[PDB]
Order: structure tokens, then C-alpha cells, then sequence
């Protein structure tokens, strides 16, 4: 024991980086956790294939449970199904290892919240807050423009999360979900500074209203 | 001045003091509500509450019991007050991020903690065993990990994980032992089983071979005898219940065996490094306290690896505690003091500073 705590003594103030260790190669992102440009590139696309797969899950399977993307999924099995897409393993998310449909929306709100970096960027979200407080008639023009000026992967997966929580809202008479409440789950987590909330639920809500104009 | 060390796991709490050999505090971590205590004495009052589970195969699901898990750990287990200790938490490999802000909010805001710290309990087995580069299997109650490590840092690529584990071990001898007219089924029941498996279970070195000489042996069977009086028999069932652990199947599960998990974790990581990994297997964990699953991983990776390949298991006799070891020895080095996150950098980061501090 007395060896362990001396060599751990030096280790501790000699142990290399984390940057150091992942310009060895040691260390590889994954799906969960990694820069959104450099997933979509490793796998050839535009959209992460995970949150296309979560997508269309629960356009078929959850488009009618109430409170969908509000009622929360078990996290421990979230957390298998992390592993499961992870290491790009044969899944169906239809399979009874993932118990209900919040698992899903589960694991696709948390890939959104796990990113390095948030959907809408770190370096647009000045630009985004101010163009949310601009007096509303220029505002749908400001926010669309910012739009187009952010990378493709961000262009890509935003307009396919933007679209599939359109047709939630559309179907809100079944699952008793709105603007203002699908904002509140997808406002703290798409919009972050690097460093308010009510500005943040305000943009999520103005893109989910006039869907058709700001993505043309 | 002195640091606290707690290891919550999903079944159970080991808490105490950095600089200690052992936890001074072993207890079951549940929280009982009713129809609020914790611990031992909501077992005993399992009718009166209804008992859950606050983690979940490693991952806390239960914030509001798991903040009444601390406060008991403090100040019934421990008896010392939170403001006056760092205090060094343990956590499962990838936990997801709210986790970790969440566990790090309630520590500072609630407890009113000076200092605190949270790592990878693989990491602090391998520190417990002298090494600072190898690959854990880490098997408790809940879940089971294959985390191969290089300089304190768990390669996230190459992490196996496996729902397997010691409750679902002793969830299968409930079943295999009805066909000796055994019937547990309850969860007073089930503690019956999982002590039996804790006694006189074991992993066979061959297990077909070993089921050809179960019924010409003499000394397979043993005796039990139930809190009632009332005595049992246990024959090949000793080794077919930890056998789930290399043949998953046997639960059902389309899984791999944790030889295969560790030498699919190996095989993932650069090949640089695969050497110093197949010599270096540190296992910790109840589940790993079964006798002869030292050799039996000796010789199920050896028959998977290159047969030039050196590989030596080491499977310490105080593995049932080497995560906690591990972050007592951690939180007592010097060379540490300028790790912890502070109250006062909590109080302007906020919970989101565990990404930049922990790792
Ligand atoms: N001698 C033994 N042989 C076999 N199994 C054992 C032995 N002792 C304890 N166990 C098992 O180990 C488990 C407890 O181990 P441990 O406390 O390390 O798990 P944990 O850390 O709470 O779980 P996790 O790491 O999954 O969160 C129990 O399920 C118990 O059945
Ligand atoms: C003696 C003891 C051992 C243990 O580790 O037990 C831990 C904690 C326990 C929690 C409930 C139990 C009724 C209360 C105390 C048991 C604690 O659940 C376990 O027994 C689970 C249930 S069956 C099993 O094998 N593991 C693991
Ligand atoms: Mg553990």
C-alpha cells in the first residue's frame, strides 16, 4: 500500500492531458457527446443517422401518447440504449429492450443535450437572443437569415427536429402538447451560452410557428 | 481536514474516511416511502413503505431518494456534518451529463460540502491496484463494465457494458433452484438465494467438464439451512448460476460473456497499448468474488488472444471494495488538494464546472 500511494503521489502531478492523450488516438468520440460536424461526417450525411432513427420511431409508434417529449423515459435503460448506438450494434428501437416510447424521446433529447457545442452554435447565440428581442415584425426575417449563415450539419438537423416536433404540435388534440410546452423542453437544451431561458423558449417557438417561411 | 469517500452503488452504500483501509459504513441502498427512512431500517419496515431503488444498473433514477441516500450516509452512518468535509463520489463510466451536474448541484446547495470530487469507478480499481494503465471488469448488483484505461483515462470507445450482473445472478438460482421444489419468489425470499449464492457459489474451470463429474463427485452437494430451521441442498447449481456470466444465454440475453467483452473492449483500443492491457486485468466487484473466475478468465481470454500474448488477471482479495479503496487513497494524497471543486468556484461556474474538473 505504501508503494501505490507513492507512485499515485508523482502519477497524479506527471499524468498527461486529456488533448494529449487524443492526439496519440487514444481516445475516439462517439455518437453521444461528440462535435455534430464531425458525426455527420464520419457517417457520410447530414443528419445524425441516431436522431433520424428516433425520429421516425416516434412519428410511427408516439405521435398519440400524451405528454410526449414532457413525460420523462427510465434513465437506465436510456443509458443502454446509448451504449447500444454507440458501438453501431444491430437495434430496432422497436424491441421491448427499450420498454416505451419516452425511452426514445428520451435519448434523442439527450443527444441534443450532450453536444459539445448546442445546435444553434455557440458563436450565433448573441445573434440569435438579439434577434428574438427585435420588434416582432423583423424578426421571423432575422432569424431565418442566421439560419442559413450556420454550418450544413446544423441547417440539416435542425430543420428535421424542427419539422418532426411540427407535426407533435399538430397532433397536440392527442398528446395535449403545444408551442409554449415543446419549447420548454427543447429551449434550454437547443440554445446554450458559452458563458436567458425565456428568450431561448421564445426562438424554439417562433421557428415551430412559421416553419414554412423560415426554412425556404 | 479529513476527506469523506462514498461509493453508491446499485445495491450497495460504502461510505467512510480518506486515509482508511476499509469503509466504515456498508449498507443496502434503498429508501423506503410510505403507502420517509432509508437503508436498513426500511427493510424493516417494508410493509409499512414501499422500498425503491434509487440507482439503476449503475445510474441514479431517483433524485429525490437518492439526495435522502447522502443525508442518511452523512449524518446516521457517518455522524459528521457535510460543511466541514470534502467529499469524493464515485460514478459509472459515461454518466449521462445532467447526472453529473445534478449530483454536483445537490452536494454544494444541499450538504453545503467545502470540496467535492467525483470519478470513474473503474478508474479508482485500477489506482487501488497499483496501476494506472489497464482494463477493469467491474461486476456489482446492477451492471457490469469492461473499461480499458491509459494514464487515469477511460478510453469511452471501447467501454463494454452489460445489464448481467450480481441481482440478476441471484434472480436466476430463484429459478433453477425450483427444480429441487424450492420456490422463492418474494423479496424476502430472494435475500435467502443471494446469500446462498454469496456462500456457496462458484465458476467452474471447465463447465462441461464439470457437469460430467457433478453426479460422480462427493463433495459437489452442500447443506443450507433456512432462517426457519428448515435445510436445503445445493448440487450443480453452485456453478451453473455464475456460468450466466460468460454464457448470457442462459438468462436469454443475446449478449456476449464477459471473456468476450473484455477482448472485444481490448481489440477496440489501439494496438499500441493492447499489451500492457491483456496484462493488466483488474477485476472488482461483489459479482466478481465468485472462486475460480480468476482462472476461468485466465483461460477463456487466453483461448481468444494471440498465443503470443502474455495475460495475467489479477483479482485482488479485497476487490468487493476497491472502488471505495481506491478513492480513499485518492482523496488522501497531497498531490490531489488542488483537484477538488471548490464552494467558492461552485457558487460562480455552478454545476456545469464537473466537465471541466472531473475527468
Ligand atoms: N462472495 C461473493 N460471491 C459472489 N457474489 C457476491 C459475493 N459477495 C457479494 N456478492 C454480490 O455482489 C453484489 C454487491 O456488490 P457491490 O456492492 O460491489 O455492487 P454495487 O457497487 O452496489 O453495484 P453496481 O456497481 O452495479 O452499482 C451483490 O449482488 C452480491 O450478491
Ligand atoms: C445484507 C445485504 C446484502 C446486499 O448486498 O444486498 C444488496 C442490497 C439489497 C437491498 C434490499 C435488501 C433486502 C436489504 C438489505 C440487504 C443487504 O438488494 C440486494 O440484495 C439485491 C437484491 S437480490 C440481490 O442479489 N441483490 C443487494
Ligand atoms: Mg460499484
Amino acid at each position: 500500500q505504501k508503494k501505490t500511494k507513492k507512485n499515485l503521489k508523482k502519477f497524479l502531478t506527471r499524468r498527461p492531458t486529456l488533448q494529449a492523450v487524443r492526439e496519440k488516438g487514444y481516445i475516439k468520440d462517439q455518437v453521444f457527446g461528440s462535435n455534430l460536424a464531425n458525426l455527420c461526417q464520419r457517417e457520410n450525411g447530414t443528419v445524425p443517422k441516431f436522431v433520424k432513427l428516433c425520429i421516425e420511431h416516434v412519428e410511427e409508434h408516439g405521435l398519440d401518447v400524451d405528454g410526449i417529449y414532457r413525460v420523462s423515459g427510465n434513465l437506465a435503460v436510456i443509458q443502454k440504449l446509448r451504449f447500444a448506438v454507440n458501438h453501431d450494434e444491430k437495434l430496432d428501437l422497436n424491441d421491448s429492450k427499450w420498454e416505451d416510447i419516452h425511452v426514445i424521446t428520451g435519448a434523442l433529447k439527450m443527444f441534443f443535450r450532450e453536444l459539445p457545442e448546442p445546435l444553434f452554435t455557440f458563436n450565433h447565440f448573441n445573434d440569435f437572443v438579439n434577434a428574438i428581442k427585435q420588434e416582432p415584425r423583423q424578426r421571423v426575417t432575422a432569424v431565418k437569415d442566421l439560419i442559413r449563415q450556420l454550418p450544413k450539419p446544423n441547417q440539416d438537423t435542425m430543420q428535421i427536429l424542427f419539422r418532426h416536433l411540427k407535426r407533435v404540435i399538430e397532433n397536440g388534440e392527442k398528446n395535449r402538447m403545444t408551442y409554449q410546452s415543446i419549447a420548454i423542453v427543447f429551449g434550454p437544451t437547443l440554445l446554450k451560452p458559452e458563458r436567458h431561458t425565456v428568450y431561448q423558449n421564445q426562438i424554439v417557438e417562433l421557428i415551430l410557428l412559421e416553419l414554412s417561411t423560415v426554412f425556404g | 481536514t479529513t476527506a469523506l469517500v462514498c461509493d453508491n452503488g446499485s445495491g450497495l452504500v460504502k461510505a467512510g474516511f480518506a486515509g482508511d483501509d476499509a469503509p466504515r459504513a456498508v449498507f443496502p441502498s434503498i429508501v423506503g416511502r410510505p403507502r420517509s427512512y432509508v437503508g436498513d431500517e426500511a427493510q424493516s419496515k417494508r410493509g409499512i413503505l414501499t422500498l425503491k431503488y434509487p440507482i439503476e444498473h449503475g445510474i441514479i433514477t431517483n433524485w429525490d431518494d437518492m439526495e435522502k441516500i447522502w443525508h442518511h450516509t452523512f449524518y446516521n452512518e457517518l455522524r459528521v456534518a457535510p460543511e466541514e468535509h470534502p467529499t469524493l463520489l464515485t460514478e459509472a463510466p459515461l454518466n449521462p451529463k445532467a447526472n453529473r451536474e445534478k449530483m454536483t448541484q445537490i452536494m454544494f446547495e444541499t450538504f453545503n460540502v467545502p470540496a467535492m470530487y467525483v470519478a470513474i469507478q473503474a478508474v479508482l480499481s485500477l489506482y487501488a491496484s497499483g496501476r494506472t494503465t489497464g482494463i477493469v471488469l467491474d461486476s456489482g448488483d446492477g451492471v457490469t463494465h469492461n473499461v480499458p484505461i491509459y494514464e487515469g483515462y477511460a478510453l469511452p470507445h471501447a467501454i463494454m457494458r452489460l445489464d448481467l450482473a450480481g441481482r440478476d445472478l441471484t434472480d436466476y438460482l430463484m429459478k433453477i433452484l425450483t427444480e429441487r421444489g424450492y420456490s422463492f419468489v418474494t423479496t424476502a425470499e430472494r435475500e435467502i438465494v443471494r446469500d446462498i449464492k454469496e456462500k456457496l457459489c462458484y465458476v467452474a474451470l471447465d463447465f462441461e467438464n464439470e457437469m460430467a463429474t457433478a453426479a460422480s463427485s462427493s463433495s459437489l452437494e452442500k447443506s443450507y439451512e433456512l432462517p426457519d430451521g428448515q435445510v436445503i441442498t445445493i448440487g450443480n447449481e453452485r456453478f451453473r448460476c455464475p456460468e450466466t456470466l460468460f454464457q448470457p444465454s442462459f438468462i436469454g440475453m443475446e449478449s456476449a460473456g464477459i471473456h468476450e467483452t473484455t477482448y472485444n473492449s481490448i481489440m477496440k483500443c489501439d494496438i499500441d497499448i493492447r499489451k500492457d492491457l491483456y496484462a493488466n486485468n483488474v477485476m472488482s466487484g461483489g459479482t466478481t468474488m465468485y472462486p475460480g473466475i480468476a482462472d476461468r478468465m485466465q483461460k477463456e481470454i487466453t483461448a481468444l488472444a494471440p498465443s503470443t500474448m502474455k495475460i495475467k488477471i489479477i483479482a485482488p482479495p479485497e476487490r468487493k471494495y476497491s472502488v471505495w479503496i481506491g478513492g480513499s487513497i485518492l482523496a488522501s494524497l497531497s498531490t490531489f488538494q488542488q483537484m477538488w471543486i471548490t464552494k467558492q468556484e461552485y457558487d460562480e461556474a455552478g454545476p456545469s464546472i464537473v466537465h471541466r474538473k472531473c475527468f
